[PDB]
């Protein structure tokens, strides 16, 4: 028997590099059509013997989150619960504080998943290696660039026995190329070392990477399982769009009924495009690669959508072009209006480039990135929005370029 | 009488448009700007107009000999082999118009305005002196030469060629009538008449001033070209309301050539001139823009205040603004955005130009 613990964040800890959504929680942000933690929940429900799924995080229980829990529980036939910390206790502090709720039932092992990662989730492969060796900590690891590795947590391992010999967390200097991917497997013995860390804090909040992993590294307690598949972190808006592209390319192997087919009678589709069933798209519209449409969206006659994400209830009128942009829910784009952004992306010459995320200001200059439209933003007719972040409930009247519109 | 149009050497102004053809050959409201001035000169009744060009162009010779027959007057073309400024044209034309002692016309080519030629010769006859200047009151005197205006008599107190003195807001209008006596005064060596002949002629007081009624605009430079077209369509609506196209999906003052086709469901905005043979597909909104001939604008595209060159193909979902100028045979790929980009001819465009630079 296994359960799985998903570490959804809190509202302050998100501190978005570009705010993908001002009004909905980050873990409920729809990446490639479904919410961000629904990918974790589905990949955990595929694993045999999964009894329960817990979400630990200090969001207050607004009705969107509880409504998502209502939907997911009856969708996957698993009990999905939300355990709220009383205060921000850090990455591993919330695991130790709720040890009675996780340990109840005596699971054989339990997964810990970061909410913000977008990955393959090879949980069965990690489970086979864990059933082979039964070691307390198992870490997913990926290969990264020498420059990009300073943003993640670097792992130096023994290559033969696959055991961590050294761990360091966002180092100033280059240490190793393998990076922690935020997916772990915890044996029930592994809540015993966490407790030890708690006593040293009395002489509350336990950071799992800095206090547990970076201290016990090399002592035979932490083992890394290397992996191959797709991995990205959903930190910013551009990385959310790139993660949505990764999931839409992954959908061909698992859910071919999710991607829109070519459909010569209906709207044109090139590349991988998710369209919701409730959304009504006009047949003259053509939707370019890596485009997600939400529920209740009325994409008009002649719209071009490329590399975008349209949240639920947005309406785009005739002849509009939307490139590299996140359209908030309920937002209206007038006719002949163009919403454009700049795809920072990842380097095409680098062998293992991991698409870094930057927090809105390079060196005191606003940098071009994905255009964000807030909820219920009315873009008027025949107007251009370029590289902009528009706050919610705002109706524009003129064209804006490289600006945060308050 | 006779009339001298100063064509002259090719200018740096309007350069991406006039790399293929000369500057007086570009279609301005389906007509070259040679044609508008020689039209109103044919209405004036001058039997001989003369163009002073500083480099020979065979396609220009082709076009002038073609229009030569239907216009009904003889056209002589005198060639400056090395540029003598603008005063030197009269010095080379001195042996070409010295046979008659009758005041002649001189026009700049790049001006477009209402042409008051019979009132011009009446003003020149009544004032009786050698040089008569046409002037106009405008917005900004900082681009042109400023004059001083009188009472009923109209004798110019002083001429200034260059701005920043701000003595009046009146400017030179670019068309004058000159006598045969002042053509003695100008030598054959290179100088410029507007700067150096008028400045000593204004001291005695022979120069007089007459002010234009409507819609003077220089069109040598492309944003001046666009505002001159937009100002031309107003007075063209008042003078000829039958030439301007009216439609159910058309707003404002639109002139469309009858060879041109326009798809349905598309909104042609105010002050738009479509050249002969353009193919505008459906769902294309064009405002304040002139599209030259043979240019195909594909569907779902937006264009405000630009100039589209000859035999050009604008892609789908293309947004252009800020007087972007396209040359002859320019290809714009789909879903691009051009803002302020003057494009050289025969060049495909594969990247967005959001910031106003000239492209190769
Ligand atoms: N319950 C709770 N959860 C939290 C808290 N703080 C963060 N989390 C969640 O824990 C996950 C990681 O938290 P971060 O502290 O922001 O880590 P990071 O800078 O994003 O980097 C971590 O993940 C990378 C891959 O995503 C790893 O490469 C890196 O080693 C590190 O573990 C995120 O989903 C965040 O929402 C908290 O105080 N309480
Ligand atoms: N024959 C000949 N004609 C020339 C030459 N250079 C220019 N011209 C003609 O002279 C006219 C004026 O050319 P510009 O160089 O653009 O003059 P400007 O800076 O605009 O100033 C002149 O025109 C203004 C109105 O447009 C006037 O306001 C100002 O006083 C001045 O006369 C143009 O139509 C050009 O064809 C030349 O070398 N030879």
């Amino acid at each position: 028997m296994l359960k799985a613990v998903i570490l959804i964040g809190g509202p302050q800890k998100g501190t978005r590099f570009r705010p993908l959504s001002f009004e909905v929680p980050k873990p409920l942000f729809p990446v490639a059509g479904v919410p961000m933690i629904q990918h974790h929940i589905e990949a955990c429900a595929q694993v045999p013997g999964m009894q329960e799924i817990l979400l630990i995080g200090f969001y207050q229980p607004d009705e969107p989150l509880t409504q998502f829990l209502e939907a997911a529980q009856q969708e996957f036939n698993l009990p999905v619960r939300y355990l709220q910390e009383f205060a921000p206790l850090g990455t591993g502090g919330g695991l130790y504080h709720f040890r009675d709720q996780i340990l109840a039932g005596s699971p054989e092992a339990f997964f810990v998943l970061n909410a913000d990662v977008c990955s393959d989730f090879p949980l069965s492969a990690m489970l086979e290696a864990h059933r082979r060796q039964r070691h307390p900590f198992l870490l997913l690891g990926t290969t990264a660039n020498r420059t990009q590795s300073l943003n993640y947590g670097c792992i130096v391992e023994n290559p033969q026995t696959h055991e961590v010999l050294h761990y360091v967390e966002k180092p100033s200097t280059f240490i190793s190329d393998i990076i922690n991917c935020g997916i772990y497997l915890f044996s029930p013995e592994a809540l015993k070392p966490l407790r030890d860390v708690f006593q040293r804090n009395q002489q509350g909040t336990i950071r799992l990477e800095q206090d547990v992993f970076s201290a016990l590294a090399g002592q035979g307690q932490i083992y890394v399982h290397l992996t191959d598949g797709i991995w990205s972190q959903i930190k910013s808006a551009g990385s959310a769009l790139y993660a949505s592209r990764l999931y839409l390319s992954r959908y061909q192997d698992t859910h071919p009924e999710r991607l829109a087919k070519h459909t010569p009678g209906g709207p044109w589709i090139r590349g991988n495009v998710y369209i919701h069933p409730t959304a009504k798209v006009a047949p003259s519209a053509v939707l370019g690669p890596n485009v997600s449409i939400g529920k209740g969206v009325t994409v008009g006659e002649g719209v071009r959508l490329r590399e975008s994400i349209v949240l639920h209830g947005a309406t785009l009128q005739e002849h509009t072009c939307v490139l590299h942009s996140i359209v908030g829910w309920g937002s209206t784009v007038g006719r002949w209006a163009r919403v454009e952004g700049t795809p920072s992306d990842p380097n095409p010459n680098d062998p293992r480039a991991r698409m870094d995320s930057e927090s809105l200001f390079k060196d005191g200059k606003l940098l071009p990135a994905i255009t964000i439209l807030g909820c219920r933003v009315r873009i008027p007719a025949e107007v251009l929005i370029l590289n902009s972040i528009v706050l919610p409930h705002k109706e524009l009247s003129r064209s804006f370029t490289n600006q945060i519109i308050l | 009488m006779k009339a001298l149009i100063l064509v002259g050497g090719y200018g740096t102004r309007l350069r991406p448009l006039t790399l293929s053809t000369p500057k007086p050959l570009v279609d301005f409201c389906n007509k070259p700007i040679l044609l508008h001035q020689v039209e109103a000169l044919a209405a004036a009744g001058v039997d001989h107009v003369i163009l002073a060009v500083s480099y020979m162009s065979q396609v220009l010779e082709k076009e002038m000999k073609a229009q030569e027959q239907r216009l009904g007057i003889r056209i002589s073309m005198s060639h400056e082999e090395e540029p003598l400024g603008t005063a030197g044209p009269l010095a080379l034309a001195r042996d070409l118009l010295s046979e008659t002692a009758d005041p002649f016309f001189v026009l700049n080519s790049d001006v477009i305005c209402d042409f008051p030629f019979q009132a011009m010769v009446q003003f020149h006859r009544h004032h009786g002196q050698e040089g008569s200047i046409l002037v106009t009151k405008v917005e900004e005197p900082s681009k042109y030469g400023v004059v001083v205006c009188e009472a009923d008599t109209g004798r110019i107190h002083r001429f200034v060629e260059k701005p920043q003195v701000f003595v009046s807001n009146k400017i030179n209008a670019g068309m004058y009538i000159l006598s045969p006596a002042v053509l003695q005064r100008i030598q054959l060596q290179p100088t410029s008449i507007e700067k150096e002949v008028f400045p000593i002629m204004a001291k005695e007081g022979q120069l007089y001033a007459m002010e234009l009624q409507g819609f003077w605009m220089d069109i040598g430079q492309p944003k001046d070209f666009l505002t001159g077209m937009c100002l031309f369509l107003q007075s063209l609506r008042q003078k000829q309301p039958e030439r301007l196209c009216s439609g159910p999906g058309i707003v404002g003052n639109v002139l469309v050539d009858p060879s041109a086709r326009i798809g349905q469901n598309c909104s042609i905005g105010p002050n738009v001139s479509l050249g002969p043979g353009v193919v505008v597909e459906d769902g294309v909104c064009i405002r304040r823009c002139t599209v030259l001939r043979d240019a195909r604008i594909r569907s779902h595209s937006w264009l405000e205040s630009c100039i589209v060159g000859w035999r050009c193909r604008v892609g789908q979902w293309v947004r252009m603004e800020n007087v972007t100028v396209l040359g002859e045979d320019v290809i714009v790929n789909d879903e691009l955005y051009l803002n302020g980009a003057s494009v050289l001819p025969h060049k495909s465009i594969g990247e967005s130009v959001p910031e106003p630079r000239i492209i190769m």
